[PDB]
C-alpha cells in the first residue's frame, strides 16, 4: 500500500503537519488500549507509532518504560498485538500505522515472517529502534518484500554519508531525532540543515520525536521544514496518570491530541 | 564501517540505537590505536604489575589428583588485586577513556565485582565512575555496594524490568545514550557491540599468555586443555585466546547449569538457548518462546548474564571449543574440595571450571592428561552462601 | 644451653616450663640445620612462588602523596594468597613440622587471620590442624571460623580467663606441654619464647628484602623510612630485618593507640607498658600495678597481642626503631583515604602503618622523604567494621 | 629456717611419707581459704603448696584455671594473699609453706623485694613455673639471700645433665613430676630411676605431683622412693563441688586429706 505517501500529499494539499501520537500496545489493557487508540484517532491524530512491549527497551525513558511493565503485568503479548492490530486497521482503513519495535522481537521467529505478519495485519511501517543502517540489510530487504516501509533514525548530528544512507534505506517517513538521550517527555531537544539535507537527499517526510509535548513544539517542528511530529511520553503519561478513571483517560487524551493536531495547522 | 571485523562468524554485531555508533566508532578507533602505541602499552603493563600484581602464580593441585593420571594447574587470578580476573581489563578501559579525553565512567554490575573493578580503576586513574546495579541485586550485595562506595563511585539502584544485570545493562547503554561525549562505558564482559567482545579479549590475553609460558617452564609442553567458567565470557576468552591456534590444546567453557539443565533454572544460553539480538549482538539468548529476555539462574551471582560473548559462539560452532554445563551441586562439591585440599577458597564462578576438570578426572582416572583451570576469583565473598547452603 | 642466642639485649629467652624446654630445643636445632639445607629452602621459595604469589608488588602511591615532597611506595602484603602477611611464616612453620616428623599443628589465634594461615599450610602440606581461639573472638569472628573449618582445621574456643587472644596463646602452650612429641606449635607471631621471634622474622624477612631490590630498582636507594604497624611484631620484623644494617634507613614501628594513650585503652605495650614476663619471653606488657597481664585494646582486632616481640623492644632501647602510636580514628581516616585515592582497601592494622605516613607527610609537606609502608593485609574483612562506624 | 629439713627428718624418723595439698589462696575467698587451709592442716597436711591468683596460669588444666577464677572473682590480690599467708604462719609455726607462682608476679616489682616478703611472712619455698633451670640464676640466688628454698621441675624423662642441674639448683624439696601436661586430677600419671639418679645427686627430697587423687597413688610414689607427693587438682574439686555448702566443704575436704596422709604410713 501507500498510506505514507497518501496521508502527506492530503496534508501538503492542507499546509498542515502530521500530528502521530505513540502508545504500547495492550498498556493498560487490551481493551482499554483499543479505546485509546479509537481516542487519538478521533481526536485528530494523523497516524499512529504503536509500541510492541519487550522486556528490555533500551531506547526507552522511564515514561514508557512504565507502560511496558502494565502491559505486561495485564499479559500483553506479541501474539496479541498483532490481533490489536488486525482489529485496528478493520476499523481505520486509511490511517498509517507503524510499529516501533526491538530487534530480538522481529528476528526471533524470523525476520522475513515478521514482515510478512505485519503486510497481513495491514501495518505500514517498522521502526527497529537497535538496529543502526549498518546492521539494517536484512530487515529493510524483508520489509521491502512486504510492502512495509522500513524506518530509520537521523541522529540530530547525523553527517553527510549517513543522511545519504538514511535517504536511501529509508521509506514512509524518515525519523529525526530531537537529541540524543532516550524517550522522554521532560527532556526537550536546530535541525533546519538535517531538514534541508533529508529533502536534497530526497528521503521520506520527516517526522521529529523525542521530547515533543506541547503545542508550540508541533508548530516549531513544522516551520523547521519537518512534515509532522511524533509524542509518545507526553501521551502515556496521560494514560499513567488515569488508570484509576478509565473516562477521565479518555477525556484528557482527547483534549491532549486535539491540542497538539491544531497545532500543526 | 569499521577498522576492525564486528562479528565472529554470524554471532556479534552492532546491534545500538543510531546515536550510539559514533560512540563504538570512536572507541575502536582509540583500541586500535592504543594497541599499536608503546606508551600505552607500557602504562598498562606498569599497571598490571605494580597495582594489580601481574603475573598471577600457576599453582599445581597434587592433592586433588592423587591416585590419577590428571596433572590440574589453576591460574590464580584468584591473587590479583581485587580477587578476581576482572581487574586486567577495567584497567585497559581506563586508559582507553583518558585517551579519548572522558573524565567519566559508567559500568553495570550484577553480583558487583565488576562495580568493584571499574570503581577502583577509576579511584586510581581520576575518573568519575557511576554504576548501575539491578536493585534486587543491590539489595543482596551490600559489601560490594559499600566496597564501591568506599572508592568514590556512585551506585545506582535499577528497579525497572527484573531489576538484575540485563536491567543494569539497559540503563548503562540508556545513560551513554545521552552521556557519550563526556562518559566511557566500561562494559563488563567481553559481550556486547562491536569493539566490546574484542577489546576485553585483547585486555584479558595475558591470562593465556601467562599460563603458556608458565605452563611449559613447569612442563616443557602445552596443555591437554585449559577450562574456564562462561559467565558473559571474558575469563575464558582471555584464557583461550593465546592458545587459539594451538590445535591441540583443548578449550573448555563452562556455563552454569543451576538446578540442571532439564529444569529450565540455569545459565547456559551457548548451549541450551536460541539465538537473538539483544544487548548490542546477535548472540545466544536466555529467552521465551516470543522473544522476551529472560534471567541466568546460578548458586554463582556472577554468572549472571544472560547471553555470551559472540566469539564464544563462534568458537563453538567450527567445533574449536567445547562448551558443558556444571550445576549448582557440582561447583558446590568443587568449591568444599578445594578449601579441604589445597587451603584455597574458589569463587563460585570458577568453581564451576574446578568442577568439570573434576569430572574429567573422576570419569577416566587412567587418562594422562594435563589440565589447567582458570581460577578466574577467590570465593571469601562466597562463605557465607555456602555456609547457608551447608 | 642453645645454638642461637635466645636474647636481644634484656629481652626475650625461654620462659615455659621446664616440660616444654625440649620441644623449644628440638624446634631450635631443626630451624638451625634447615635453614643451611638447599632443599628445604628450595620447597619453601617454591610454595612461597608458586602457592602464595611472592614476589608482591611495590605500589607507587602518587594520587595520595600529590601536592608534597613525599614519595610513597606500598610493600603489597594484602596481595599474598590469604590476604595478609601471615602466610609466609606459616608455610615455612609447617616445612618445619614436616622436618622434624610432626603430624599435628597447634596455633592461637585473635581476629582469626593466623588460624586461617595456619589451617590453609596445613591443608596444602597434609597437617592435622587444630586451632585455639577465645571465645568472645570466635563470637565476633563468624567468617574466619568458617573459613578454617572449609580448610580442615578444628576450631576450639577458649573460655578461660578473658577468652580472648592470651587465653589461646596459653591454651595453645598447655596443649603443647601435652601433645610436643606429635604435634608442631605454629605460634603466630614474632614474639612467645625463643625460638619463635628468630624463627618468624627469618620465615618473613623476605618483606624487606623485596621491597629494597624493588625500591633500589625503581629509585635507585634505599628508603628513608619503612613504617610497619606492630601487634605482635611479625610484618614489622619482616619488613624491617634486611634493613637494620643500613643506618640510613628508619625504622618505624606503630602500635595501636586505640581510644587515645592517655585513656588507658590502647594497645601499645613497648611505649606504654612495662616490662613483664609472660608467654614465654621478658618483654613489655599490658599489665596492672600488681602484675597480671591484660588485654591490648583496638578498633582493629588483629592488634591484639598484648605484648610485643622482643626484638622490637631491643631495636627501641638502642635507637635503631622508633616506635609510635595511631589512634583508633586516625586509622579509620587513613583506610578511607587509601580506599577513595588508590583503589587499595587497606587491612584496619596496616592502616595505622599508612596512618603514620600519612602524618609524616602532612606534618611537613615540603620535607623530601621516600617512605615504604608494609601493607600488610587486605581490608575486606574490615568493611562491615568500618561501615557500621561511619 | 630449716622448715622442710625438719618436716622430712621427722617424716624419716616416723618411715613416712609427705602428704602436701595444693590449694589458690584465696579460694572462694579469703575466709573461707583461712579456713579450708586450717582444716587441711588439722587433717593431716605435712606441708602447704599455695597458688597465688594469676591471669593467665598456664601449666594449670581447668580446675585449677576455674579456681583462680573463683579467687578473682573475690577480688584476691597477691598483696591479700601476703597478708594471709602472714597469718596462717602465725598460727603454724613448723609446717613448710611453699608457693606456686607466676614468673610475671615475682619479677614484677622486683625478684629481690618478692623473696624478701616472702621471707617476712614466713614462706619457706618458692616454684616458679614457668621458669626453666635454663632462666633461674636471678630467681635462685634472690631465694638463697633471703633463706627461701627455690623448687625446681623434674620432668618426667628428664637426662642427666638436667637432673643434676635440678640437684644442685633446687632446695627444700624437688618437685617431681608424673607426666607431662598440665595440672588435672583426671590425668593419671615409673619414676624410679629419675628418683635414684636424684639421690644420687644428693638433691632436695623429691615430692610427685601432677593426677595424684587417691590414697593408693600417695602409697605407690612413697614405694617407689618419693619422699611424698603432691595432690592440688582432687582438693580443689572438693571446694568446686561444694560452694553452696561452707560446712560440708570442710567435712568433705577432712575425710580426703585424712584418707591421702593415711596412705603416706
Ligand atoms: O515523546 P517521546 O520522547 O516519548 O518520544 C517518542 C518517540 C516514539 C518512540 C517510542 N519509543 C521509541 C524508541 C526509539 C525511538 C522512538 C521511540
Ligand atoms: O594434683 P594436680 O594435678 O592438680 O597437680 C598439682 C601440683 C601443684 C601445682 C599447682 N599448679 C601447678 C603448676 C605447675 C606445677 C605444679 C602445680
Ligand atoms: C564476573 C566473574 C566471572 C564471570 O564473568 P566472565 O566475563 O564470564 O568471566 C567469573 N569469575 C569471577 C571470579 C567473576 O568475578
Ligand atoms: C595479624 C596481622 C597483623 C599483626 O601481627 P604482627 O605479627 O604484628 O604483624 C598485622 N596486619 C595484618 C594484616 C595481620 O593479619
Ligand atoms: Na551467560
Ligand atoms: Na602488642
Amino acid at each position: 500500500m501507500e498510506r505514507y505517501e497518501n496521508l502527506f500529499a492530503q496534508l501538503n494539499d492542507r499546509r498542515e503537519g502530521a500530528f502521530v501520537p505513540f502508545v504500547t500496545l495492550g498498556d493498560p489493557g487490551i481493551e482499554q488500549s483499543l479505546k485509546i487508540i479509537d481516542t487519538l484517532i478521533d481526536a485528530g491524530a494523523d497516524a499512529l507509532e504503536l509500541g510492541v512491549p519487550f522486556s528490555d527497551p533500551l531506547a526507552d525513558g522511564p515514561t514508557i518504560q512504565n507502560a511496558n511493565l502494565r502491559a505486561f503485568a495485564a499479559g500483553v503479548t506479541p501474539a496479541q498485538c498483532f490481533e490489536m492490530l488486525a482489529i485496528i486497521r478493520e476499523k481505520h482503513p486509511t490511517i498509517p500505522i507503524g510499529l516501533l519495535m526491538y530487534a530480538n522481537l522481529v528476528f526471533n521467529n524470523g525476520i522475513d515472517a515478521f514482515y510478512a505478519r505485519c503486510e497481513q495485519v495491514g501495518v505500514d511501517s517498522v521502526l527497529v529502534a537497535d538496529v543502526p543502517v549498518e546492521e539494517s540489510a536484512p530487515f529493510r530487504q524483508a520489509a521491502l518484500r512486504h510492502n512495509i516501509a522500513p524506518i530509520f533514525i537521523c541522529p540530530p548530528n547525523a553527517d553527510d554519508d549517513l543522511l545519504r544512507q538514511v535517504a536511501s534505506y529509508g521509506r514512509g517517513y524518515t525519523y529525526l531525532l530531537s537529541r540524543s538521550g532516550v524517550t522522554g517527555a521532560e527532556n526537550r531537544g536546530p535541525l533546519h540543515h538535517l531538514i534541508e539535507k533529508l529533502k536534497e537527499y530526497h528521503a521520506a517526510p520527516a517526522l521529529q520525536g523525542f521530547g515533543i509535548s506541547s503545542p508550540e513544539q508541533v508548530s516549531a517542528a513544522v516551520r523547521a521544514g519537518a512534515a509532522g511530529a511524533i509524542s509518545g511520553s507526553a501521551i502515556v503519561k496521560i494514560i499513567e496518570k488515569n488508570l484509576a478513571s478509565p473516562k477521565q483517560m479518555l477525556a484528557e487524551l482527547r483534549s491532549f491530541v486535539s491540542a497538539m493536531k491544531a497545532a500543526s495547522r | 564501517t569499521t577498522l576492525l571485523n564486528p562479528y565472529f562468524g554470524e554471532f556479534g554485531g552492532m546491534y545500538v540505537p543510531q546515536i550510539l555508533m559514533p560512540a563504538l566508532n570512536q572507541l575502536e578507533e582509540a583500541f586500535v590505536s592504543a594497541q599499536k602505541d608503546p606508551e600505552f602499552q607500557a602504562q598498562f603493563a606498569d599497571l598490571l604489575k605494580n597495582y594489580a600484581g601481574r603475573p598471577t602464580a600457576l599453582t599445581k593441585c597434587q592433592n586433588i589428583t592423587a591416585g590419577t593420571r590428571t596433572t590440574l594447574y589453576l591460574k590464580r587470578e584468584d591473587l590479583l588485586h581485587g580477587g578476581a580476573h576482572k581487574t586486567n581489563q577495567v584497567l585497559g578501559q581506563a586508559l582507553l577513556a583518558k585517551r579519548m579525553g572522558k573524565s567519566e565512567i559508567i559500568a553495570e554490575t550484577g553480583a558487583g565485582q565488576h562495580g568493584v573493578a571499574s570503581a577502583l580503576a577509576s579511584a586510581l586513574l581520576g575518573l568519575k565512575c557511576r554504576i548501575y546495579m539491578g536493585a534486587k541485586d543491590v539489595e543482596r550485595q551490600s559489601p560490594n555496594v559499600f566496597r564501591m562506595r568506599l572508592m568514590g563511585a556512585e551506585v545506582i539502584p535499577v528497579h525497572s524490568g527484573s531489576a538484575t544485570l540485563k536491567d543494569a545493562c539497559n540503563e548503562a547503554l540508556r545513560d551513554w545514550s545521552g552521556s557519550y561525549e563526556t562518559a566511557h562505558y566500561m562494559l563488563g564482559t567481553a559481550a556486547g557491540p562491536h569493539p566490546y567482545p574484542t577489546i576485553v579479549r585483547e585486555f584479558q590475553r595475558m591470562i593465556g599468555e601467562e599460563t603458556k609460558a608458565q605452563i611449559l617452564d613447569k612442563e616443557g609442553r602445552l596443555p591437554d586443555a585449559v577450562i574456564a567458567c562462561v559467565g558473559g565470557g571474558s575469563n575464558a576468552i582471555g584464557m583461550f585466546a593465546d592458545f587459539i591456534n594451538d590445535t591441540s590444546v583443548g578449550l573448555i567453557g563452562v556455563e552454569p547449569g543451576g538446578h540442571g539443565i532439564e529444569t529450565g533454572e540455569h545459565g547456559a544460553p551457548l548451549k541450551h538457548g536460541r539465538v537473538g539480538i539483544y544487548f548490542g549482538m546477535k548472540a545466544p539468548m536466555m529467552q521465551t518462546a516470543d522473544g522476551q529476555i529472560e534471567e541466568s539462574y546460578s548458586i554463582s551471582a556472577g554468572l549472571d548474564f544472560p547471553s555470551v560473548g559472540p566469539q564464544h559462539a563462534y568458537l563453538n560452532s567450527i567445533g574449536r571449543a567445547d562448551y558443558v554445563s556444571i550445576t549448582d551441586d557440582e561447583a558446590l562439591e568443587a568449591f568444599k574440595t578445594l578449601c579441604r585440599h589445597e587451603g584455597i577458597i574458589p569463587a563460585l564462578e570458577s568453581s564451576h571450571a574446578l568442577a568439570h576438570a573434576l569430572k574429567m578426572m573422576r570419569e577416566q582416572p587412567e587418562k594422562e592428561q594435563l589440565l589447567v583451570v582458570n581460577l578466574s576469583g577467590r570465593g571469601d565473598k562466597d562463605i557465607f552462601t555456602v555456609h547457608d547452603i551447608l
